[PDB]
């Protein structure tokens, strides 16, 4: 069981300055010694075999080399501290004592294994403790990906593994749109390539034109022509000098670890592609490749210690419909303020195969049926994911309610069917679930044996019973005219959109001509009818052979809606091929939440996603977090360690990048800890010189100084710039963070790193958010339409604690309005915001400046309208200096749909619409029409139905994101909300009266509204 | 049989509002929609299905035979694998009652308030539970190493103690004595700290039990006092 707390002793957070430390010496002898709370080991134990000599048997201790300390956890195990670097207060110990022993067994085995452990959360020794055979089956298995991973690594030796530590970061297509490539000079562009030239650092440049589609060799080829220009050569003897030494270099970015390491285009690479876009220009390194190989670790793989006649009948052959018994429950907390029953249910996903049947009604005090229910289903017409969602409940007949609940896999992960003799510990309900049973809810039983455990029997046959392999179902298998319209018409409608019984009927007859437009096997899969081993067996045939789909779209297959296993094959192959690593990375959050879903542990999709993660460290670093992140959660915690385990076993040197990561991170919880609860009531001077003090202090200055940010590992952490550091004003006590960069020429990127530590609110809201509003900024700007958004950088890292990257030099409305002063005036008078704006750009500067703020401004009005986020006044809406703006805050789905009671939205006030209709477009008192309003609205529009041309992304984005037990993410009809904002029933063009009428009804509402400054209360 | 009875006819209300209309309902409870035109929604095979009703030329049906010509014989036509129709769902479910209606309001959310100042004295009760589980696990262990340390000690030393008192020198062995004598007392000083954790733990697996015990008392009572407080379309700004 992992820890609770992440303090220095178990019930402390913080230890003394002094502690006494009970030793338990090598001849027995006990010696309570007092340490430093930060001193290490090493003077630990020096201070110790020091003052044992007082002790009696002082003769007997060895050199103090030849022991090491040995303690107990605040997780309960025994840590054998190898690394005597580590301080007392960094060794999480349970209680202040130390024995010390000589070492026993494999030191390299046991230090892997320790840093596994640190790393996860959870020590590994637990998992060997497990005796489900499903557990270890994985555990051992999967180390064939982690084994096929590896070797593509070294397959390459000295560049593959370059490209496994520092991918290139690419679009995903070279094609650059139209408008950005009118932006460079005449198909090319200018790029600054530097040369470090000694140790105590000189710099040189070269300055280059090149055609904006060249591969970094090409590059560096230019360099090397224009280094060897001055230099005296035959034209010949320049053309063997660039052939032999082309490919004997790289390039970097400068103040940062993106490296070029692929033959790609120059504008395909993101960081060029938005030095066009922003003007700026890209100042890039060259580097030797030796130089670079050199600090590349070799680190190999080696396979753990835990990798070390039946009759059976298929399921086809059983002629039965399901039977199981409901025997006996242990206890009930019943209150006898009333009689139970258990109500059972066989289920393929969401909805149940059959109808529900139920136990009798009996004492509440005493528990027990004994009664052998019947299903009204047949057996051989079972799916593969056919699955058992059971429950308890009680009665009053006039009010019923769920106790506890339980699901069953119906079959094992070896096939087999279950049969004879079972007990499942049940599992509490949800907060606010009053549901009869728990369909979506997970599969297995409790790991907690204390809570209410069910135990029944299920029917016994002759023999084992297995589910037939493929090939029989094939077997099985082998037993006009003109209504495409509508085919290219239902395929292009949501996912949910409404499947008629007449169009599911529609399409299941003309099925097999379905293949013609592949796209719509979505939509097709959901007219089957699941519980028919005959629908289900041409479905099989018809999946197999099935045209690769865009993987957009078959996402949408590894959702909720759809847990056959032939069809998640199919998707999880259509990814394997065709999706890019790129959008893989953009798509990771759904794609680790959507692994849930799966009925067992080992499968395609793990094997894919850790595959992809031992290959691509960019992948593999947020595949760990998202994985880490969800560690406090029993009902996954186990199946996200398994896989954790998995990764960190494979990925190699990268795990000590991590592993400091996960200490800086444990440092800062603690300490937010602390400012929440023990000095909950202190006066904020106080509190912070309370920071100050203990942030000096050595323990953490060095775990939180010189590491990997999680938000971004191509970004070092430097050195603290404590002078800034700060904790924030929010109530949930945040920590602002600054680090220097300590990039070479940190000069040319990232002079400071800016990061919000926030101990409180749950931040998968904003993850989601941010991750869409990416993905739109994309689809706008390959559509040639300039809208420059801010997605800011954002990373859940544990229950309601994750990182928010800092904007530099931005400010919120709120501010620009206070900040800029009150200049002899106690109002703000929201004309100031055009004047600060003026006031910070002059000249020429001010056109682009404008157009900067309102090419921003339209695209995140759009997406605050599409997307359900309300709460926009001056204190989440954000400016840069250059004019850009962004928002921030958010927090609430679907226009708090769930929250409160659902009778509003009929109007919304905005309060800035006159402060922004300043800046889009000066003065003009009648600036309600000008002709910059009138670009600024066709810009909206345009946008508005760019999202919509491409809305199914977004609706399976949001069906994948319903794993996670989000607040305004529960139920499909959360979801619905975007489908009436972009009005996917009205035709395209009534839609833009719709979104027109909204805009006009908003911004007027705000001319009138009165805002109350402080509190934002009206006066109308 | 009109435009608008009030039997079994809604408006065009969403998705939202039917299949928590029929959650849970026998084979039969059905109701009649609109839809982007008619719409029928069913139930059957513990499943809620949708069948649209084609209007065109004021004439009504299901398959490519119209056998109708009329909205309300299409439902009685079937109503006695097409299987029938048993329950709907009526309209007139219970002066100007508006004012009751706090009432009855009034009981839901402060037993949400109740409730709620029960879920969270549960999963703090609940996770401070597994805190003393691993706890107590942790002193076992910690106890074990001593009871280690003691083997360590009552066999290095047996051969000096065992080496002294053939050498006449007590009050150096008394010093190892007193020495195996506090490791022997933080022994038993551990196995109490762990036995009051037991204590504690069964201490809050009763007061975790009766937390649970209330909730399930409060329970039947929140979802009945949902259905009581349905409001009224077209009004605004009741409070
Ligand atoms: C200049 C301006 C105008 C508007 C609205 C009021 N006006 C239009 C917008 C587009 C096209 C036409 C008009 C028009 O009325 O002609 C803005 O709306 C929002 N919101 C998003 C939509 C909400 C309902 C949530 C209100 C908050 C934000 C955040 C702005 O920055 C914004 C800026
Ligand atoms: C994106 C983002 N950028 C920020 N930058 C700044 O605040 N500043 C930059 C230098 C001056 C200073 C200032 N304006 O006071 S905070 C933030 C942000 C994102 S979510 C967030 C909540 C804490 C409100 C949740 N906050």
């Amino acid at each position: 069981p992992p820890r609770p707390s992440s303090g220095e002793l178990w019930g402390i957070h913080l230890m003394p300055p002094r502690i006494l430390v009970e030793c338990l010496l090598p001849n027995g002898m006990i010696v309570t010694l007092e340490c430093l709370r930060e001193a290490t080991l090493i003077t630990i134990k020096h201070e110790l075999f020091k003052e044992a000599r007082k002790y009696p048997l002082h003769q007997l201790l060895q050199d103090e080399s030849s022991y090491i300390f040995v303690s107990v956890t605040q997780e309960a195990e025994r840590e054998e501290f190898f690394d005597e670097t580590r301080r007392l207060c960094d060794l999480r110990l349970f209680q202040p004592f130390l024995k010390v022993i000589e070492p026993v067994g494999n030191r390299e085995e046991k230090i892997l294994n320790r840093e596994i452990g640190f790393a996860i959360g959870m020590p590994v020794c637990e998992f060997d403790m497990v005796k489900d055979p499903e557990v270890q089956d994985f555990r051992r298995n999967i180390l064939n990906v982690c084994k096929e991973a590896v070797d593509l690594r070294d397959l390459n030796s000295p560049h593959s593994r370059a490209m496994y530590v520092y991918p290139p970061n690419v679009e995903s297509s070279p094609e650059l749109p139209k408008h950005i490539y009118n932006k460079l000079d005449k198909g090319q562009i200018i790029v600054v390539i530097w040369v470090i030239v000694s140790p105590n650092n000189d710099k040189q440049k070269y300055t280059l034109k090149i055609n904006h589609d060249c591969v970094p060799e090409q590059v560096i080829a230019e360099a090397i022509r224009k280094k060897t220009r001055s230099m005296l050569l035959s034209s010949e003897q320049l053309k063997l000098c660039v052939l032999e030494y082309q490919g004997k270099y790289i390039l970097k970015v400068c103040g940062c670890d993106e490296y070029f390491l692929e033959k790609y285009p120059l504008s395909q690479y993101k960081y060029i592609r938005s030095c066009i876009m922003l003007g700026r220009m890209p100042n890039l390194m060259l580097m030797a490749k030796e130089s670079l190989y050199s600090q590349l670790p070799m680190d190999c793989f080696t396979m753990p210690s835990y990798s070390r006649e039946t009759s059976t009948k298929s399921l086809w052959v059983i002629n039965s419909a399901l039977r199981i018994k409901i025997l006996c429950a242990t206890y009930v907390n019943v209150n006898i303020r009333d009689k139970i029953y258990v109500r059972t249910g066989i289920y393929h996903g969401g909805e149940p195969l059959c109808d529900n049947v139920n136990t009798q009604r009996v004492p509440c005090s005493n528990p027990r049926w004994n009664e052998w229910l019947n299903y009204d289903i047949y057996i051989p017409d079972l799916p593969r994911a056919a699955r058992l969602c059971l429950s308890i409940c009680s009665v009053k007949k006039e009010e019923h309610c769920p106790l506890a609940w339980g699901n069953i896999n119906l079959f094992d992960y070896t096939d087999t069917l279950v049969s004879g003799k079972m007990a499942l510990n049940l599992w509490p309900v949800p907060h606010g679930l009053e549901d009869l049973l728990n369909p979506i809810g997970v599969t297995g039983s409790n790991p907690n044996k204390e809570t209410p455990c069910l135990e029944l029997e299920f029917d016994w046959f002759s023999s084992v019973v297995k589910f037939p392999d493929m090939s029989v179902i094939e077997e099985h298998a082998n037993w006009r005219e003109n209504d495409k319209e509508q085919l290219k018409a239902i395929s292009t409608r949501d996912p949910l959109s409404e499947i008629t019984e007449q169009e599911k009927d529609f399409l299941w007859s003309h099925r097999h001509y379905c293949v013609t437009i592949p796209e719509i096997l979505p939509k097709l899969l959901l007219s089957v009818k699941w519980n028919s081993r005959d629908e289900v067996a041409q479905m099989y045939c018809l999946v197999k052979d099935w045209p690769p789909i865009k993987p957009e779209q078959a996402m949408e297959l590894l959702d909720c809606n759809y847990p056959d296993p032939m069809v998640r094959g199919f998707a999880v192959r259509c990814l394997e091929k065709y999706l890019t690593d790129d959008k893989l990375s953009q798509y990771l959050i759904q794609l680790v939440q959507v692994l849930k879903y799966e009925q067992y542990l080992d499968n395609l999709l793990v094997r894919f996603l850790l595959k992809k993660a031992l290959t691509n460290q960019r992948i593999g670093h947020f595949f760990f977090w998202h994985l880490k992140s969800e560690m406090h959660n029993k009902t996954v915690s186990q199946r996200f360690g398994l896989l954790l385990e998995s990764y960190c076993r494979a990925c190699g040197m990268y795990l000590k990048h991590l592993n400091r990561q996960v200490e800086a991170m444990e440092k800062l919880i603690n300490l937010t800890d602390i400012l929440k609860q023990e000095k909950k009531d202190e006066t904020q001077k106080v509190q912070m010189k309370f920071l100050v003090e203990q942030m000096r202090r050595p323990d953490f200055m060095d775990a939180l100084q010189g590491f990997l940010s999680p938000l971004n590992p191509a970004h070092q952490l430097g050195n603290l710039r404590l002078e800034e550091c700060r904790i924030m004003s929010s109530a949930k006590r945040p920590l602002w963070l600054n680090w220097e960069n300590p990039d070479i020429m940190s000069e040319l990127l990232f002079q400071n790193n800016e990061i919000i530590f926030k101990n409180g609110d749950d931040l998968r809201q904003d993850m989601l958010t941010l991750q869409i509003i990416r993905i739109m900024e994309n689809i706008w700007q390959n559509q040639g339409l300039d809208l420059r958004m801010l997605p800011y950088g954002c990373l859940s890292i544990g229950d309601c604690v994750g990182l928010i990257e800092v904007v530099r030099n931005s400010h919120t409305i709120m501010q620009i309005q206070c900040k800029g002063g009150l200049k002899g005036a106690l109002q703000f008078n929201s004309h100031t915001l055009h004047q600060w704006l003026k006031d910070k750009n002059k000249g020429e500067i001010y056109d682009a400046a404008i157009d900067l703020f309102t090419r921003s401004c339209a695209g995140y009005c759009v997406a605050t309208f599409i997307l359900g986020i309300g709460d926009r006044h001056n204190s989440n809406i954000m400016v840069k200096d250059d004019g850009q703006l962004f928002h921030i805050d958010f927090g609430h789905f679907l226009d708090h749909k769930k929250k409160k009671f659902g009778y509003k939205r009929e109007r919304v006030p905005f309060v800035l619409t006159q402060d922004f209709l300043i800046v889009i477009s000066k003065g003009a008192q009648e600036c309600t029409k000008t002709r910059e309003f009138e670009r600024f609205q066709e810009m909206c529009y345009k946008a508005y139905l760019a999202i919509r041309q491409h809305a199914n992304l977004f609706i399976n984005l949001f069906s994948m994101m319903l794993g996670s037990g989000m607040p305004e993410l529960q139920s499909f009809d959360d979801i619905a909300y975007i489908r009436k904002t972009l009005a996917l029933d009205k035709t395209e063009q009534e839609a833009l009266e719709y979104f027109m009428k909204q805009m006009n009804d908003a911004r007027h509402g705000g001319w009138t509204t009165k805002m109350d400054w402080i509190f934002h209360t009206i006066k109308q | 049989m009109s435009l608008q009875d009030a039997e079994w006819y809604w408006g065009d209300i969403s998705r939202e509002e039917v299949n928590e209309k029929l959650r849970d309902t026998a084979d039969g409870t059905f109701l009649v929609r609109d839809a982007s035109d008619y719409t029928l929604t069913l139930r059957k095979g513990g499943n809620n299905k949708l069948i649209k009703i084609f209007h065109r030329d004021g004439k009504y049906g299901f398959s490519d035979p119209l056998t109708f010509s009329s909205v309300v014989e299409l439902i009685n036509h079937y109503r006695n694998l097409d299987v029938k129709l048993l329950y709907p769902v009526s309209k007139y479910q219970q002066e100007a009652v508006g004012k009751k209606l706090h009432e009855y309001n009034t009981q839901f959310q402060e037993k949400s308030r109740e409730y709620d100042r029960l879920y969270e004295e549960y999963t703090r009760t609940s996770q401070e539970i597994q805190m003393k589980r691993t706890a107590i696990e942790a002193f076992n262990e910690t106890i074990k190493i001593f009871e280690e340390q003691c083997q360590t000690q009552e066999r290095y030393s047996k051969e000096y103690i065992e080496k002294f008192k053939r050498e006449g020198n007590e009050k150096e062995i008394q010093r190892i004595m007193h020495n195996y004598d506090k490791l022997k007392s933080r022994i038993s000083e551990i196995i109490d700290s762990r036995r009051r954790l037991e204590e504690d733990l069964k201490k809050q697996a009763a007061e975790y039990r009766e937390i649970d015990k209330r909730m399930n008392s409060i329970k039947p009572d929140l979802i009945q006092l949902r259905k009581t407080r349905d409001q009224y379309l077209m009004w605004l700004t009741q409070k």
